[PDB]
């Protein structure tokens, strides 16, 4: 099915150490590609998969060049937005932004997004309309009228809707047998015993790409929310997630609660049982 | 402005056994600020040669990032993960368990 | 509104000498950029500047050496002018971070001669040419023509006057000025212009048709020695009236 | 050669559609523009597209194709005033310089709707060595050949415009000083039609 | 590929 390319940008800035950080980093799907942190030693945008290395020096030296734009803007927006708060100078604040687009399983235009947070909090994000802007504030709304005035959002949409799409499947297909694979779990269940009085079933998932599954527990009928505790999404680090949900049994009703596991890579989405 | 208290998950690549070489990973999510300190520990004693990911966001802005090391388990070494943020009194250790 | 303004539009240097071309830019843009232009290799860029305070240099840096103190201002100084300077220079401003839409603006630019020797700068002689009597008695239209002659510089500006006041509405200059004898880098320039009436307005002998070209030189506190007149900036003017037929 | 563009001049005639074409090599630009400079002037921008398709501004319609890397700009209606040469310009990004193509030049000819080929001679007003041979009113496809030497100077071919008829003429000058020469055998280095009439 | 035209808020 869908596909999506997503950039995240992080800047957060440093009172008496100097420059603030800058970290880049560019996902397809839950793959990432490319980075460039201001920290680090090139002060590049370096490869971070193999399929994007067969891209030119052309490439490298052009990513290279938007990101720091990308930083610059970012070091600038640090003092702005201080500005604006009439914040202290000897505070340190961060500074977030994403965009990026999803496309279908014919691979054309879905979704495409934009947006700023301050301190981790939305500050303005770009509507889906591609059109209009959402100021979540009354300091935000002065940006808002710069990006109107600036013509912000005609610029965001001419990406998102052309050179987000076209290279995302340039990159699909560079990348087809990374990032279209879809690796199933490697389903599991483990019993262990608490007190003399209690016991937790824990249905395990691993070895799955991509990031999205569901995990449902679920007693003798309708499910449960009540005693579910599932851990989030956890990277292996070979590029396959992980994940669990448990439950707190009454013992001898381990006959009637059942595990229901929803993926991509499930044709039919599975169930489990203690055995 | 937001603080968020990261969530600490110190587990293993692949299911662990005694010989293999494999993979201790310490994921930690769901914070904010960025300025984390997390250090691996080998019966106590830090190890240097750990690799971390690259910073990212969740959905809610909140941070990720996983870190790494090559390792080769037994039986009575234990390994733990250390955190440490503001949004922690003292830092935290996390200790490895097998089953989870 | 201004856009992108730069002085001087004209120029003459010897060889060895300095001078500085100014350009400036209402807009709040942060990326200028000069740029050479000339017929064998279009736009060719010099220098560069992202913001104020910084600047880098581009494909032909060499021998034009670049500042800018402000956000505003961006000039140009040539340190000691070479024959190879010989060009039209454009400044060029664009939005870059601040703002609004891709679009990178142009000054209207300053045409540069590097002569070797001062002598070399010469006025025009303007001459009006009267209508042919075949013309009128055939067509019923009278075009007069205006030779400008003998000048280097190629630095001149034609434009007709009838009885006072500047007409545009029956005209043809020439597009570029053509050298007289192409053989020397220092060849003299001419330049022709039409000008077509009705015939009951040329023979309406109260009309006064001049020619008019204002010619850019040498500036008044320059030295000058030989026995010619001083090659000033000015305007030579040539003229003709109304005839009774 | 970063930025390819059409060779030039482009000759085409009052109320013709002049297609410019510009191909550019790197894949990953983003803005593309077309400029307009009479000789003489500056650069004058006067179309910008950002994304594929056409965008229409009047008589002017640029395409674009970044698959197959294409820029394009129609000129629907030709009007005399559109002589020129058109600079195609592509960038990058907000940092990254803009490549300009090296230029089309555009000849927009005009409509003599029925002319009549005409040499005259003119004399000055009062004291300069050179007569004139003026020869105008012509065919817009005739030629003005300046291959004599270097002792008779002739123009290029000139179009000139009058609010009155609506009488758009065609023109060229030849002069020389010190001379045995006419206006009779000064343009017979050039295609002259059969049909000139010469002064006499 | 980054977007080529980022600007300061």
């Amino acid at each position: 099915g869908s596909h999506s390319m997503r950039y995240f940008f992080t800047s957060v800035s440093r009172p008496g150490r100097g420059e603030p950080r800058f970290i880049a980093v560019g996902y397809v799907d839950d793959t990432q590609f490319v980075r460039f942190d201001s920290d680090a030693a090139s002060q590049r945008m370096e490869p971070r998969a193999p399929w994007i290395e067969q891209e030119g020096p052309e490439y490298w030296d052009g990513e290279t060049r938007k990101v720091k734009a990308h930083s610059q803007t970012h070091r600038v927006d640090l003092g702005t937005l201080r500005g604006y708060y009439n914040q202290s100078e000897a505070g340190s604040h961060t500074v977030q932004r994403m965009y990026g687009c999803d496309v279908g399983s014919d691979w054309r235009f879905l979704r495409g997004y934009h947006q700023y947070a301050y301190d981790g909090k939305d500050y303005i994000a770009l509507k889906e309309d591609l059109r209009s802007w959402t100021a979540a504030d009354m300091a935000a709304q002065t940006t808002k009228h710069k990006w109107e005035a600036a013509h912000v959002a005609e610029q965001l949409r001419a990406y998102l809707e052309g050179t987000c799409v076209e290279w995302l499947r340039r990159y699909l297909e560079n990348g087809k047998e990374t990032l279209q694979r879809t690796d199933a779990p490697k389903t599991h269940m483990t019993h262990h015993a608490v007190s003399d009085h209690e016991a937790t079933l824990r249905c395990w998932a691993l070895s799955f790409y991509p990031a999205e599954i569901t995990l449902t527990w679920q007693r003798d009928g309708e499910d449960q929310t009540q005693d579910t505790e599932l851990v989030e999404t956890r990277p292996a680090g070979d590029g396959t997630f992980q994940k669990w949900a448990a439950v707190v049994v009454p013992s001898g009703q381990e006959q009637r609660y059942t595990c229901h596991v929803q993926h991509e890579g499930l044709p039919k989405p599975l169930t489990l049982r203690w055995e | 402005m937001i603080q968020r208290t990261p969530k600490i998950q110190v587990y293993s690549r692949h299911p662990a056994e005694n010989g293999k070489s494999n993979f201790l990973n310490c994921y930690v999510s769901g914070f904010h600020p960025s300025d984390i300190e997390v250090d691996l520990l080998k019966n106590g004693e830090r190890i240097e040669k750990v690799e971390h990911s690259d910073l990212s966001f969740s959905k809610d802005w909140s941070f990720y990032l996983l870190y790494y090391t090559e390792f080769t388990p037994t039986e009575k070494d234990e390994y733990a993960c250390r955190v440490n943020h503001v949004t922690l009194s003292q830092p935290k250790i996390v200790k490895w368990d097998r089953d989870m | 509104n201004a856009g992108v303004t730069q002085t001087p539009k004209f120029q003459v240097l010897k060889t060895g000498q300095s001078m500085t071309l100014q350009c400036a830019q209402d807009m709040n843009h942060e990326y200028m950029s000069w740029y050479r232009q000339d017929p064998g290799m279009g736009l060719r860029l010099i220098h560069y500047s992202v913001g104020a305070g910084i600047t880098d240099q581009g494909e032909v840096p060499n021998g034009y050496n670049v500042s800018r103190s402000t956000t505003e201002d961006f000039p140009l100084r040539l340190l000691s002018a070479a024959p190879s300077q010989t060009s039209v220079y454009f400044c060029a401003s664009r939005p870059g971070l601040a703002g609004g839409r891709p679009e990178q603006y142009f000054g209207p630019g300053t045409r540069l001669t590097v002569t070797e020797d001062l002598k070399n700068v010469f006025p025009p002689e303007v001459a009006v040419f009267e209508p042919s009597e075949a013309e009128i008695s055939h067509t019923q239209k009278a075009t007069l023509v205006c030779l400008a002659t003998g000048f280097y510089p190629d630095h001149v500006e034609l434009s007709w006057w009838v009885n006072g006041k500047e007409v545009h509405s029956g005209v043809s200059t020439d597009p570029q000025p053509l050298k007289e004898q192409p053989a020397l880098n220092d060849s003299r320039y001419a330049l022709s212009s039409r000008l077509r009436v009705s015939a009951t307005f040329w023979q309406n002998p109260r009309n006064h048709f001049r020619c008019q070209v204002q010619f850019y030189g040498l500036s008044e506190n320059d030295e000058w020695t030989q026995d010619r007149a001083k090659p000033v900036t000015q305007i030579v003017s040539a003229e003709a009236w109304g005839r009774a037929d | 050669k970063e930025v390819e563009q059409n060779s030039g001049p482009l000759s085409v005639p009052e109320g013709a559609i002049a297609s410019l074409n510009c191909t550019y090599s790197d894949r990953g630009s983003q803005s593309f523009f077309w400029y307009r400079q009479y000789s003489g002037k500056s650069p004058e921008l006067i179309m910008s597209i950002y994304s594929n398709g056409d965008k229409e501004d009047g008589r002017f319609t640029a395409q674009l194709n970044k698959a197959s890397q294409y820029v394009s700009l129609l000129i629907r209606d030709s009007q005399p005033s559109d002589s020129a040469t058109y600079l195609c310009a592509v960038t990058t990004d907000s940092w990254g310089k803009l490549q300009f193509g090296a230029g089309t030049q555009v000849v927009v000819t005009p409509d003599i709707q029925n002319p009549d080929p005409a040499v005259y001679q003119l004399r000055d007003s009062k004291s300069s060595d050179k007569s004139v041979c003026l020869f105008t009113d012509f065919d817009s496809q005739t030629n003005v050949s300046q291959s004599k030497d270097s002792d008779v100077y002739i123009t290029d071919k000139t179009v000139l415009d009058m609010r009155s008829m609506d009488f758009k003429s065609n023109s060229a000058v030849a002069w020389s000083n010190k001379s045995d020469f006419a206006c009779a055998n000064a343009f017979n280095n050039s295609i002259i039609p059969e049909d000139t009439f010469f002064p006499s | 590929l980054l977007f080529g035209f980022p600007v300061y808020v």
